[PDB]
């Protein structure tokens, strides 16, 4: 018997805390409409009364109104939604006193679910950020058109990063194979000010092109062996698991 | 459970009015969250382009693109733009029409700009 | 046999400062 | 039980300040029609009487008209809208005195929201205009057709400003790269009298063209590094925050 | 309670000063029709009666006719237009003396607002006509076909004025740039006899053509700087302000 | 809860009258917030133009544009005009038809002037 | 008045053997704000058509 | 705004693969290739292919 609690301004306005294990004690007087407001985005499925002939039911989206339509209206309302099913104890008052205008809820189940999702996302982001035990190769040389040059180049054994200054146009960076042919490599722009192009490959040689200007980048400590990708992500702390099952 | 004269044919046809309706000025709503028609987006072409077969192009913005008020950066630098061409060239033509279709910000913003791609100085194609 | 003309190229001989006086938009 | 307060010109016009946890005492004497006024932009969804036959209802947009159609019509009115939901305690005055012609609501919630947004806009604007921590480069030379020349050119680390006199036609200004190729640069015309052309880039060389006259501008103190744009706006004091979430 | 005031010619025509927080005391009698006179351009939206069948209501645009169609009618009429709401207290007179044929409103608010725009327009016109603090350049020389020549040419720092005699045809005036190319410049024709052509630019050289005869005008005191246009108008004493908001 | 003779064929067709309807003069409303037909807007072309492909042009006003009364600046200088061409040239043609579509004022005013773009002396195209 | 701005238009171009284009003047504007739609033919200085 | 960037490969992503079948275009046919490299998400943090 969850008894709704009145407000400090008028007794007719009462608040209740939802619970999948308790029923709400709804006090109805004659000739008043009780407004039972549902949640946001809450998709009403169906309801069911003790007496469809003792209580008048009207619904509009997430708003539910009831009204006592008979003497000795002592029944139950169960309105079910996709998220949750409610539960009320409808007891008509024979004095027309202590009325209720609206019933407003508070949902611990929803906020509890939200805190789990927030905690999981935060844990994954922490794991992505931590990046412990990282070795960085900094031996990079360059020859060509230095007006498009980066200010810093390095790699962490998985990606190669080229940092460009603030006043510099970001060029297009190409993968160079052993015979000197260039080919597209995927890139992602990182850094707080988007000053770093991370290319998704570690290679002995790179070519940078902006307009009709070219610059060659040479990895002078190239490691053919690399660090294996046993996890499926960019970090050894986050694991990519198979949800699709089947 | 639930409750429930006709002549002068040539001269008179040449004297028909051309009545062009007037315009009325409006005003742009939020100029800090707005990139207006005619703004030049400078990007660098990634894919080599050969117009034998119809195909899709790709470029990345070389610079930040600010709002029409010049205060907020609306498209970051490094944003990937995806376009396409088709139809090939005719005799005497030396430029291909490229439409750019969408741009993706390095932070997840996608906007459908179905714009004409041009050269470095705005020449069409 | 025909190529589109280029725009005028400026001469490089009269190179001089643009700012004879500090602007007031710098508040100076 | 919020009892409204009358005007001084006539008792029949009465005002009440809204409150989401209190009801309003409405006195509906016999033979009068009461004007319940909603605020502009408010979208009415539905309503519900304590007795539909007791009172008369008529809505046109955001105007509520009520009228007692029966004796002892002491019921409740709950009209829900897009923004809020009202609550009325209708009760006839059997003596036909103290009639109410209008019930005007004053809303502190919307007032607080407007004051908050206005304060945020004022703060953003003040941060934009203050432009503190600004360093100005004035080392600019020019050579070419001096008749289309700026009276001033400078840059603040992020934008380049060309100032033109009042009798000068505003020219078109282009971006010159290392090989000498001109290209478009986005432009904004600022200044009290639109006399300043602000281009959105810092560059060593610029091309100014008007008709068949040309002028070359040279940044003699070009700083490749510049000032990084970590905030997403033109100012270091204003952030650009990702609203869309998703 | 605001009592409508009778005219001095006949006591049967009454006036009232509209007040959004007050009610008009309408003293109707048996068998006369009262004309309620609404404002021009008001969009009648709804009316409401506290006793509908006691009175007869017909509207044609902004004209309101009421007539008592029952006995002992003491009700209220409230009519809402696009801008405001009207209040009425319809009390019938038992003796059929001193009726009401026309009820007309006076709006202090609207006529007071219109008083503001009349004053503002007068101030704007006075500010344009004073033209205080203008400097005039007269160093203009000419050479060419002198039969199309002006009698006077000068500029005030913003526009350039060429004055022609009464027996002269008004020629076409062209803007001549540094290399000698002519181009269109907008003109307005001013003066009491329309003998002055004002072109909206100050330039070092001008071209006047009429038929096959040409005359060159030379500004011999050309000021490249000029005076800035901080106000958006042609006068320093009138400001162009952004009305559109948006 | 809720409540509720016929001859002379050639000569008599050459004598068919041409009746042209008269006109009545009107007046312009506010000549301070009005730019009328035939006003010459002087802008500076920003995009280089090559008519191989249909494209879009852009220019900026070089001067302030005043009202008909010549008393208020309605289009500021530096306002950006956006246009387009299409169709290309035929043999014997040396001018392309450019239509300018919209102009954006540095203070945020936009007005749809769908006007013909001309040369520096108003020669069409 | 004098200085009244008249606005017209042409179209179609010339044919071989023609040396005059048909211009139609469409509207005139008085320096004091009077506009009248005159859809008249534009001629030469002595009234020759086009 | 793109919804989940860790589980997304967007347009214009370049997938580098190595052709297996020799290609001769006399008859219509079917080709085949294998990815040479791991293909990451737009965020660059999860190997999607």
């Amino acid at each position: 018997l969850d008894v709704p609690s009145s407000s400090r301004y008028d007794h007719r306005i009462r608040y209740v805390t939802y619970n999948p294990a308790d029923v709400v004690q709804v006090d109805t007087v004659l000739g008043v409409a009780t407004h039972i407001m549902l949640e946001e985005g809450e998709q009403y499925l169906t309801h069911a009364f003790g007496d469809s002939e003792a209580y008048a039911f009207a619904r509009k989206g997430r708003h539910i109104f009831i009204k006592p339509q008979a003497e000795l209206a002592n029944t139950n309302l169960i309105v079910v939604t996709d998220r949750r099913s409610y539960k009320f104890r409808l007891q008509m008052r024979n004095d027309r006193n202590g009325a209720m205008y609206e019933l407003a809820f508070r949902y611990p189940d929803t906020q509890a679910r939200q805190t789990r999702e927030a905690n999981a996302r935060a844990a994954v982001e922490a794991a992505f950020e931590q990046r412990v035990g990282a070795y960085y190769n900094l031996k990079y040389m360059m020859s060509g058109d230095k007006d498009i040059a980066p200010v810093n180049a390095w790699d962490d054994g998985r990606f190669t990063y080229f940092k460009f200054s603030a006043n510099a146009d970001l060029p297009s960076i190409y993968f160079v194979d052993a015979e000197g042919n260039e080919s597209l490599v995927p890139r992602t722009t990182v850094g707080s000010s988007n000053n770093i192009i991370a290319v998704h490959k570690v290679n002995p040689k790179w070519m940078i092109r902006l307009g009709n200007r070219a610059l060659a980048i040479f990895n002078e400590a190239y490691d053919p062996n690399g660090v294996p990708n046993d996890t499926g992500t960019a970090s050894p702390a986050v694991r990519r698991v198979n949800k699709g099952g089947n | 459970l639930t409750a429930g004269g006709g002549g002068g044919g040539e001269l008179a046809e040449k004297l028909q009015p051309m009545r062009l309706s007037g315009s009325s000025a409006g005003r742009l709503g939020n100029r800090d969250m707005l990139i207006t028609q005619g703004t030049q987006l400078d990007c660098v072409l990634e894919t080599r382009l050969v117009t034998t077969q119809p195909g899709m192009t790709t470029c990345h913005l070389t610079r930040d693109v600010y709002s029409t008020s010049g205060r907020v950066v609306l498209l970051d630098r490094g944003s990937k733009v995806v376009g396409f061409y088709q139809g090939g060239l005719r005799q005497g033509q030396a430029r291909i029409f490229v439409q750019w279709s969408r741009i993706e910000t390095p932070s997840g913003v996608v906007i459908n700009l179905d714009s004409p791609g041009t050269g470095p100085l705005g020449e069409a194609g | 046999c025909a190529s589109a003309p280029k725009p005028k190229q400026p001469s490089d001989f009269n190179r001089e400062p643009v700012n004879k006086t500090v602007p007031v938009e710098i508040q100076r």
